[PDB]
């Protein structure tokens, strides 16, 4: 079946370990993939600041709002910078953390493999080969028994529905029995063996589950270290994304709130009457000569 | 383009290709939207692997 | 130069068309900020859906495999917000200037804005008398000048050919009449000149009481439009804003509850149980001969 304790299916496990090195493949690209999506973000939102900042400036709006609506380049400039920080964050510290237990837990061979699977393939071969090999015997043995039985039940058939019936010659027949004897000899011989392996097996079994146990054991071991320091590696990637870890983010809107409250119309309309209105200077009319 | 293989991979289908890890096979073409390659071993085994079993 | 010099109202009407330029500035810079929000938005979707599949049939098991899938539902739910960032800003803010845009400024078959032309046409009115005033002043200034440079060559010419010869005394007794005609000149014209002179000064107050109503009603207007451009600005930081945002909290409380919930030992246990010594085993035991 598929059962962990037939020979061979020990190889899920040996699977394991490969599978490891690959989940920290997966995720360093995930998070790179990530960066880059930050990365574009802040890049648009610098441009549209950029660009607003010189359309607003060139006239023709002014005053107290023409500050008003400028701040807002400014939140956009400051929002940009924090997912900077984001992509920074992800790949110098989180990509790199990874990438630095991987080449510590994973050493790698000239022909291919990983010394880790390898070690553990040895160990579990080792622990089974006693067991494997008497269970070669057993099958045999099983098969000579049986053998047996279904010739030795031939000869017991050719007998009843034989000997009854014409040639019952002493001088022939009598050595026929004894071809159903010779059977009964070697029903008993086989069986005899077929048991003795079988006695061998239950023996040697404590020693088959200590020894696959003990390596089933280190591999364990192996990944309850790789977990925990995922786990640990998420954490830090989620203290990263998240912009409301602290209150720089809280700030950018605070301070932009407080720009546009800061606006008057008032001011801007005196400023008008003084630079093009009434409040402008002028010469009036006075006597003229040579 | 060459690629070195990371982990032993068994084949779960007739075109789904099978190797050992340190084997090099011939990439025919670009993933696909699984993440699946077009390969071919040494005279000459060909079928689909998967790319993320490979480096450079 | 000078905003009373007659026509120099002009830079209060266009100031009008200017208000109307801005509001479309301000739609355009509002939507282009909405599509920003939508781009980001697409691709932490994608991202989402890529890696939640790779995930899902990859190797990973167990409650790491849980935890890893939850950074895909705060990229799902972070996607959702900046929509909302974006429908916001379109279907409320952006719309919002277009209909105050739409009652406030009227277009006419005769070219220009309604409220352009009225500006134009109430300035002019409140100038019309004072225009009509400068000009006497200018014809009278000049009539008076001429008056005088007359006088001046009046001069040059009576003592100018006196006791030289050719001229005579009957003669010389007409260009004494003749300077003397021209000292009444400047004399009447200098009266008239500083009469007018003085009308000016006179209704100087009218003119600007005048003209100050008008600009007063300029104003008015512009007034209305900065007062709603304030609101409309408070509008979309409102929209803008996530980091005080209920959602975006939970986004992450609930990301962190998933990482904290991964427990090595629970998918250990587990492995043993389907893939290890844990799993059932039929020992091997005594079979007899069928059939």
């Amino acid at each position: 079946t598929d059962s962990f304790w037939e020979v061979g299916n020990y190889k899920r496990t040996v699977k394991r370990i490969d599978d490891g090195h690959r989940l920290c493949n997966d995720l360093m690209s995930c998070v790179q993939e990530r960066a880059k999506i930050e990365k574009a973000y802040a890049q648009q939102l610098t441009d549209w600041a950029k660009r607003w900042r010189q359309l607003i400036e060139k006239g023709p709006q002014y005053g107290s709002l023409e500050r008003a609506w400028g701040a807002m380049m400014t939140e956009a400039d400051k929002v940009s910078e924090l997912h900077q920080e984001v992509k920074n964050s992800l790949l110098n510290e989180d990509l790199e953390k990874v990438k630095n237990w991987q080449k510590d837990a994973y050493h790698k061979q000239i022909m291919g493999g990983f010394k880790e699977t390898k070690e553990a393939e040895d160990g579990f071969r080792k622990a089974q080969k006693p067991w494997a090999k008497k269970m070669k015997e057993l099958e045999a043995a099983k098969k000579a028994y049986h053998l047996a039985c279904k010739e030795e039940r031939l000869a017991m058939t050719r007998e009843m529905n034989s000997k009854t019936e014409q040639s019952v010659t002493p001088e022939q027949q009598k050595k026929l029995v004894d071809k159903v004897d010779k059977c009964r000899q070697d029903v008993q011989k086989t069986q005899e063996k077929y048991e003795k392996v079988l006695e061998d097996v239950g023996k040697t079994t404590p020693q088959y589950m200590e020894g696959m146990e003990q390596v089933f054991e280190q591999c364990q071991q192996f990944e309850e270290k790789r977990l925990v320091f995922l786990k640990e590696v998420l954490l830090d990637i989620k203290r990263h994304l998240n912009l409301a870890e602290n209150s720089s983010y809280m700030h950018v809107y605070r301070e932009l709130e407080q720009a546009i409250r800061g606006a008057d119309a008032q001011e801007d309309l005196r400023w008008f009457r003084s630079t093009s209105g009434p409040g402008m200077p002028m010469n009036w009319p006075q006597f003229e000569e040579w | 383009v060459r690629v070195r293989a990371l982990y032993d991979y068994d084949g779960q289908e007739q075109d789904e290709l099978s190797f050992k890890a340190g084997d090099e096979l011939t990439k025919l073409g670009e993933e696909d939207e699984q993440g699946w390659c077009r390969g071919r071993l040494d005279s000459g085994q060909l079928g689909l692997y998967p790319a993320n079993y490979v480096e450079a």
